[PDB]
């Protein structure tokens, strides 16, 4: 499973 | 970038004339994403063409595969004309028997 | 997800006292947080405790107790001022359905502190 | 004093009137900006977090009826209709989406 | 029996004017596609792109999905938040580009952890072999890693990456297994071309080979010919299977002395051949 992103 | 599309059309399994095949349109190394591919036999649009999903490599660039079902004949032709913001004009590929 | 049984303490300045928490969740990385809502509703951020921090944050005189087996994240006030009565507040994020920024709050524990 | 400028302060909410809150983000290292709603009883509930200006969204709870628009990069609104009860509006801010401290506002205060 | 990679490729595209950007996450095992979410459809789903995932219940797919939709919020922001960096109006289209994920060792401990960016497709930003530190490419950049540092955020993404990631990806080479690891040796040929001249074509063939990695080298009586040699880029059949070709000219009538050699993990041993 995927990360969970944060933003730039 | 920019990056310039590079397109190789084949099919999936050794050609021989009037068995069906699988004619394939390989088109990569291009950014950005969108991208207008066509496939043609004997110089006409091919109506249903498939298209893969896309993706992209470590190096970032985008690739696609289009594919469509085919019978090769002795005199029968089929392109590959893919249209890409880092070209001027059209750049169409020939589909050759022995590539 | 995020319950605090006491309801209320009451001490005198000086003394210790230990907030409880327990939560539930089925993340592998999760944020616990304390906040604290003076008599005026200030909403006051503490301290927190990432899941995946292997220590006990510490933060001037709020420590926390983080068990991770138990699902426990208490808060530990150590020598207690007057100025430390107020309701105590746990939280935990726990988004979903596009929720971007949700807490999960406990009912809070009031804190007294008597000269 | 915190990061946020709420107003009003208190409003006292008549029967079948809708009432409006604005909230201020004075630091933008903070833009994720949500309202949260803390009943009589003092529980907090989250309602919305709204990011980027022209996201607006409408809720209805037991008790409230809300729309929330994010107006500027700075700016949040709420509209609070049909509140039979008293509670208090409080404006959060973090610096991104996920796992980032909320930073609470000093909230209105709607009477009934 | 090795190294094994669980990598996310993840884009998002701008298209001013016509509505939002255009999303998409790619989950990759060893290379090869597993899962996969695109925004640009009916009700945008995570799903599964080979068969033996269909082991994974209603759960592993809903909050997939859910993910992936958080996922997608975050881009749209970092798009609009880079047009503000470098000042470029909202007019046009642009993409953010990233890979994500880990490397594993036969051990099953974490070797390598990815986390790289690009905007425009020009790197942007990404996270050291330290697993703690981000080096940036540009001014913009520096802003980015500024905030990262400031929010813990490398150390959320190490937990990730030395956690979920590695566990996940152990779980999934088990599950698919058969498909994952299996080989399909490649079926050679050489064939002849001429074009009335006094020289020919030896073209050497590799078909229906999975996986895609292999290597074809011409041979003039132990001379690997790599500066006279012309091959094509390994290419998708569009089956599972791949496909390659590697050609020399050699003068007519010294067909014969030429050998051909296939290196691919199917094959118990290297294949050799000549024209015949």
């Amino acid at each position: 499973i995927n990360f969970d992103f944060n933003t730039i | 970038i920019q990056k310039t599309p590079q397109i190789q059309v084949y099919s999936r399994h050794p050609p021989e004339n009037g068995k069906p095949n699988i004619l394939n349109c390989y088109v990569t190394q291009f950014h950005p994403p969108h991208i207008e591919i066509q496939m043609l036999k004997n110089g006409k649009k091919i109506p249903k063409v498939e298209m893969s999903d896309m993706s992209f490599s470590k190096d970032w660039s985008f690739y696609i595969l289009a594919h469509t079902e085919f019978t090769p004949t002795e005199t029968d032709t089929y392109a590959c004309r893919v249209k890409h913001d880092s070209m001027a004009e059209p750049k169409t590929v020939y589909w050759d028997r022995d590539m | 997800k995020v319950t605090q049984t006491q309801t209320s303490i009451s001490v005198m300045e000086k003394t210790t006292v230990t907030m409880d928490c327990v939560y539930e969740t089925q993340d592998s990385s999760y944020f616990l947080f304390w906040y604290k809502q003076t008599a005026s509703g200030e909403i006051v951020f503490l301290i927190r405790q990432d899941s995946y921090k292997k220590e006990n944050a510490t933060v001037g005189h709020y420590s926390l107790n983080f068990q991770k087996p138990k699902s426990s994240i208490g808060l530990i006030i150590t020598a207690t001022q007057i100025e430390d009565s107020a309701v105590y507040f746990c939280a935990m994020r726990g988004d979903y359905g596009g929720s971007g920024n949700k807490l999960i709050f406990g009912t809070g524990t009031l804190l007294s502190v008597k000269p | 004093v915190t990061l946020l400028e709420q107003n009003p302060r208190w409003r006292l909410v008549p029967r079948g009137q809708a009432v409006n809150l604005r909230c201020i983000l004075k630091n933008s290292q903070y833009p994720w900006m949500s309202w949260y709603q803390q009943d009589l009883q003092k529980q907090l509930q989250w309602l919305f977090t709204l990011r980027s200006p022209g996201d607006k969204e409408v809720k209805s709870l037991p008790g409230a009826d809300y729309l929330a628009t994010r107006v500027t990069d700075t700016e949040l609104r709420l509209q609070v209709a049909n509140m039979s009860q008293g509670r208090t509006l409080y404006c959060t801010c973090s610096a991104d989406r996920v796992g980032n401290t909320l930073y609470f506002g000093e909230g209105s205060r709607l009477i009934v | 029996m090795g190294p094994h990679s669980l990598r996310y490729f993840v884009t998002a595209v701008s298209r001013p004017g016509l509505g939002e950007p255009r999303y998409m996450e790619v989950g990759y095992v060893d290379d090869t596609e597993f899962v996969r979410f695109d925004s640009d459809a009916e009700n945008p789903r995570y799903e599964p792109r080979a068969r033996w995932m269909e082991q994974e219940g209603p759960e592993y797919w809903e909050r997939e999905t859910q993910k992936a939709k958080g996922n997608e919020q975050s881009f749209r922001v970092d798009l609009r938040t880079l047009l503000g960096y470098y000042n470029q109006s909202k007019g046009g289209s642009h993409t953010i580009q990233v890979i994500s994920g880990c490397e594993v060792g036969s051990d099953g401990r974490l070797l390598r952890g990815y986390q790289q960016y690009a905007y425009d497709g020009c790197d942007y930003i990404a996270l050291n072999e330290d697993l703690k530190t981000w080096t940036a490419a540009d001014m913009a950049a520096l802003i980015t890693k500024h905030k990262w540092e400031q929010a813990g955020e490398a150390e959320r993404l190490r937990a990730y990456l030395e956690g979920t990631c590695v566990e996940w990806l152990r779980r999934y080479l088990k599950n698919g297994n058969a498909t994952l690891l299996r080989t399909d040796s490649p079926k050679a040929h050489v064939t002849h071309h001429s074009r009335p001249e006094d020289k020919v074509t030896l073209r050497c063939w590799a078909l229906g080979f999975y996986p895609a990695d292999i290597t074809l080298t011409w041979q003039l009586n132990g001379e690997e010919l790599i500066q006279d040699m012309e091959l094509v880029e390994t290419r998708p059949a569009g089956d599972g299977t791949f496909q390659k070709w590697a050609s020399v000219v050699v003068p007519l009538g010294k067909e014969q002395y030429y050998t051909c050699h296939v290196y691919h993990q199917g094959l118990p041993e290297p294949l050799t051949l000549r024209w015949e």
